[PDB]
């Protein structure tokens, strides 16, 4: 996260860090959608540019966590995967359109003050809250510029109109994808990065005060830019296929 | 720069 | 179920720091 600041403990208990078994390392982070389902970016685990491709037993997903770091003893737990899906028609080849995967635990996890599922969007909640100028919020443990934080890092930032969206980029953006962050006229700055990928933009609902994830941090070209923008995976309309994998597996 | 984690979970 | 509601926060009527900047965007 760039131009952030350091989360509050207990602040984003659904974030969760996905952590690479060897070389120990942080790979992204994710969120945690009830207590045996975790929800990610699909460039996170599959990207074949980079010669990207982890199976289930190449990671971890730590939740919980505050401290980038440190092993959290007594309050993070770990956790192994019983199995990734990615989407089906995930763009990695252009665009990274559809990008999101899900992946089961081998056990649920138990819920504490640290930990704690956020809520996934219904038609109504999305139709309201995804606007131009809406601010939602970002976390992550990912690079500081475009140089890594020792604490969660925490952004506010605003959903872009769509057009802006557009102009901004010579990458083809679907209806899969919204953009965010602020203008170089707007005066204030703020951006994903690096190691945050996979990670949640949330939004706290003003109707029953419950905390929903409306996107998933995707992609961007170079981080914290004038006249650029974050790219989120758009969640509520990849719910269909979200709701599919879950009640089939 | 990562403690390292209890071994357990290095399977 | 139970979801988006925070154990240190929202469950305790207690706020984060920079929360009210999303509420009142809207
Ligand atoms: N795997 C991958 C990948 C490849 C190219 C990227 N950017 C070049 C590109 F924009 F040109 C592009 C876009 C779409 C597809 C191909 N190239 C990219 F961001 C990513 C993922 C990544 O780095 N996410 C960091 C979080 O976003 N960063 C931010 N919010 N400022």
């Amino acid at each position: 996260i760039v131009e952030g600041s350091d989360a509050e403990i207990g602040m984003s208990p659904w974030q969760v860090m996905l952590f690479r078994k060897s070389p120990q390392e942080l790979l992204c982070g994710a969120s945690l959608i009830s207590d045996r389902w975790v929800l990610t970016a699909a460039h996170c685990l599959l990207y074949p540019p980079w010669d990207k491709n982890f199976t289930e037993n190449d990671l971890l997903v730590r939740i919980g966590k505050h401290s980038r770091t440190r092993y959290e003893r007594n309050i993070e737990k770990i956790s192994m995967l019983e199995k990734i899906y990615i989407h089906p028609r995930y763009n990695w080849r252009e665009n990274l359109d559809r990008d999101i995967a899900l992946m089961k635990l081998k056990k649920p996890v138990a819920f504490s003050d640290y930990i704690h599922p956020v809520c996934l969007p219904d038609r109504e909640t999305a139709a309201s809250l995804l606007q131009a100028g809406y601010k939602g919020r970002v976390t992550g443990w990912g690079n500081l510029k475009e140089g890594q934080p020792s604490v969660l890092q925490v952004v506010n930032l605003p959903i872009v109109e769509r057009p802006v969206c557009k102009d901004s980029t010579r990458i083809r953006i679907t209806d899969n994808m919204f953009c965010a962050g602020y203008k170089p006229d707007e005066g204030k700055r703020g951006d994903a990065c690096e190691g945050d990928s996979g990670g949640p933009f949330v939004m706290k609902s003003p109707f029953n005060n419950r905390w929903y994830q409306m996107g998933i941090v995707s992609w961007g070209e170079g981080c914290d830019r004038d006249g650029k923008y974050g790219f989120y995976t758009h969640v509520f309309r990849l719910k269909k296929w979200i709701q599919k994998v879950i009640d089939q597996f | 720069d990562f403690e390292e984690i209890p071994e357990e979970y290095l399977q | 179920a139970d979801c988006g509601l925070r154990p240190l926060f929202e469950k305790k009527s207690l706020e984060d720091k920079t929360e009210r900047e999303l509420l009142e965007s809207y």
